[PDB]
C-alpha cells in the first residue's frame, strides 16, 4: 500500500 | 541477448538469502524484493497493471493514469509510466516524506496532494473526482482489487521461489497490503505446483482485522508504524481461502527486527519486512516448523 | 537450490536495459548496478576484498577492518561486514551527510569522523594511524591498489555483459573512480573472450585527471559534483594499458542526464550514471559507433 | 570512491 486508512 | 526493452521488463528473479541469527539451524530464508527497480515488490504490480490494462484496450496512447497511493505503488507506477510514456497522476495527503514528493516529481509524476486531516479516504475521493471529470481520459488501475496484482505474483513470484527451492519450500510468511503477494504465491504453489504449503498472513497487532474477521469479532482497525500492510480492511486482492494462518506483530517489534536485519546479516529491508522476519522467527521456533522451510518476503528495502 | 549463505554471495547478475531517448535506435544500453545489495557495484568489491583476506589469512575471526571512504565502498563494506560478523571501522569528514552517517551506523559501522577542513587526505591519514596503532589487530582493504577490485570484475561484471549480449558488444562506457570496473571488464571481454571491444573511461571535465595524463600535460584536479568518479589522481586499480579513449563530461550535463534517465527512461541512477550515459550518447551519435552495440555502467542508483 | 580527494 503506502497507507489503505491507517499507518504513522 | 538478455536486454530489457524497457525497465518494466526487468522485474524480479530476486534472490533468497538465509537468515543466520533467525530460524532454527537456517530454516528461515528471505526474499529480496528490495532487489528491484523502484527498490520494492511493488515493481511487479505496477507492471503488470499497466501492461494488463494495455492488453485490453483500458490504456492507450493519450490516455492518463491516476491513482490514490501513499506508497510504494506510487513509485512502481511512476518508474513504469516513464518506461512507456504514459502520463500519471498521484493523489495523497499533504502530510507526506518531501523525499517522497521529490523523487516522485523527478520521475514525472503529476501529484496531487489532499488534506492531511482527511488522509487516505481524502485520496481516493480526490482521485474519483479526477477520473469522473473525464472518464475518456484517465484510468485508475485500482491496486487493492485490480487482479493482474495477484496474477503477476502467480506468474513470477512464486515460480521464482517453487524454482529456487527446487519445491522444498513448506511456509510462506507475507505481510499483507494490498494481498496480492500472499494470494498469487500461494495460488502458485498450492494450485499450479501442487504442494500443500502453510500460507501464513502478517498484520500489524495494532490493526489485525484478518485475525478478527477470522475469529468472527468486531473489525476494530488502527494507527501502526509498519508501511506497506494494515489498510484496515480485507482487500478483493486477499485471497482469504488460501490463507492457513494469520500471525499479528507490533510495531517495536517489527522495527527492532528490521534494525536487526541490517546489523546482524547485513540486508537492508524496511520495516513491514521486519514484521515478516518477527512472524516467521516466531514459527520456526516451533518444534511443529523446526524441519519446514520458511520463505519470507521481505517487500522493499530500509 | 538457489539460496546463498549469506548476503555477501547474492552480488551482480544485474540486467541489461535499452535505452530510448538515448543514442540511435538503441545503439546505448545499460547496465544497471544499483540493483545490487547497498545500490551499488561496490557491492562487488566489498564481498571480494574481504573474500580475499580471509583466503589469504589477512582476515581472520578477531581481526578488525578499517577503511577511508566517503563514499559506497564504506556502505559495501559495511554490509558485508555484517553478513560475514567482522567489526569495521570507518573514517571520512566530519562533512558528511547525516543519512549515511545514521545508515552507516545502523549498518553497526564504529565511525570516526575526520576535520572536514581536511578532507579526504585527513581521513586517510586517520585510518594510517588506527591500523599503525595496532597492526595484529587491524586490516586497510585499500580500495584503490587492491587487485581484487578489479578481479571480481573480470570474474563477474564482465561475463555478464559478454553472456548477455552474446558477445556482441563493441564499446564499454564506466566512470573511474577506482578504476576497477574499466580495468576487470576490459581485461575479460578482451583477454579472456578475446574480442577487441572500445574502452571507454570517463572522468569529470573539471579534473581530467586521465586525459591530461595521457596528453602528457601537467595534472591539474578540481572539485566536481559527480560522486563516484575524478580521485584527483590515477589510482593503481586502473590499467591505462587497456583503455582506447576518454571522454570528459562536466557535472551540469551529468546531472542533467541522471535526471532524464529517470524522468524519460525510468531508471533511478545516481549522478555518474548520468555521466557514464553522457559520454555514451556522445559516442553512440558519431557515425563511426552508430552500429556498435554500446554498454554503459549505470553504478548506482539515485 | 565516494571522494579520492574531490567531489562537493
Amino acid at each position: 500500500i503506502g497507507d489503505g486508512y491507517e499507518f504513522t | 541477448m538478455a536486454i530489457y526493452a524497457d525497465n518494466s521488463y526487468s522485474i524480479g528473479n530476486t534472490p533468497l538469502v538465509r537468515l543466520k541469527h533467525f530460524g532454527h539451524n537456517g530454516n528461515v530464508v528471505v526474499k529480496i524484493e528490495g532487489r528491484n527497480p523502484s527498490y520494492s515488490v511493488k515493481c511487479r504490480i505496477g507492471a503488470n497493471m499497466v501492461w494488463q490494462a494495455e492488453k485490453d484496450g483500458t490504456l492507450t496512447k493519450g490516455k492518463e493514469i491516476v491513482e490514490p497511493t501513499s506508497g510504494n505503488t506510487g513509485i512502481a507506477l511512476a518508474y513504469v509510466a516513464a518506461a512507456r510514456g504514459y502520463k500519471i497522476t498521484l493523489t495523497m495527503p499533504e502530510t507526506m516524506s518531501i523525499e517522497r514528493k521529490r523523487l516522485l516529481c523527478g520521475l514525472g509524476v503529476n501529484l496531487v496532494l489532499t488534506e492531511g486531516a482527511k488522509g487516505m479516504k481524502g485520496a481516493i475521493a480526490k482521485a474519483e473526482e479526477i477520473v469522473a471529470s473525464d472518464p475518456s481520459r484517465y484510468v485508475m488501475l485500482k491496486q487493492f482489487e485490480n487482479p493482474a496484482n495477484p496474477q503477476i505474483h502467480r506468474e513470477t513470484t512464486g515460480p521464482e521461489i517453487w524454482k529456487d527451492t527446487d519445491g522444498k519450500v513448506d511456509v510462506v510468511v507475507a505481510g499483507v497490503g494490498t494481498g496480492g503477494s500472499i494470494t498469487g504465491i500461494s495460488r502458485a504453489i498450492k494450485l499450479d505446483f501442487g504442494k500443500q504449503i502453510t500460507s501464513v498472513a502478517v498484520e500489524p497487532v495494532e490493526s489485525p482485522v484478518i485475525s478478527q474477521t477470522l475469529a468472527g469479532e468486531e473489525v476494530k482497525p488502527g494507527p501502526h508504524k509498519i508501511q506497506g500492510i494494515g489498510a484496515g480492511f480485507i482487500p478483493k486482492n486477499l485471497d482469504l481461502s488460501i490463507i492457513d494462518r494469520v500471525e499479528t506483530v507490533d510495531s517495536d517489534t517489527a522495527l527492532a527486527t528490521a534494525r536487526r536485519l541490517m546489523a546482524e546479516e547485513g540486508i537492508l529491508a524496511g520495516i513491514s519486512s521486519g514484521a515478516a522476519v518477527a512472524a516467521a522467527d516466531r514459527l520456526a521456533k516451533l518444534p511443529e516448523f523446526a524441519d519446514k522451510l520458511i520463505v519470507v518476503i521481505l517487500p522493499s528495502s530500509s
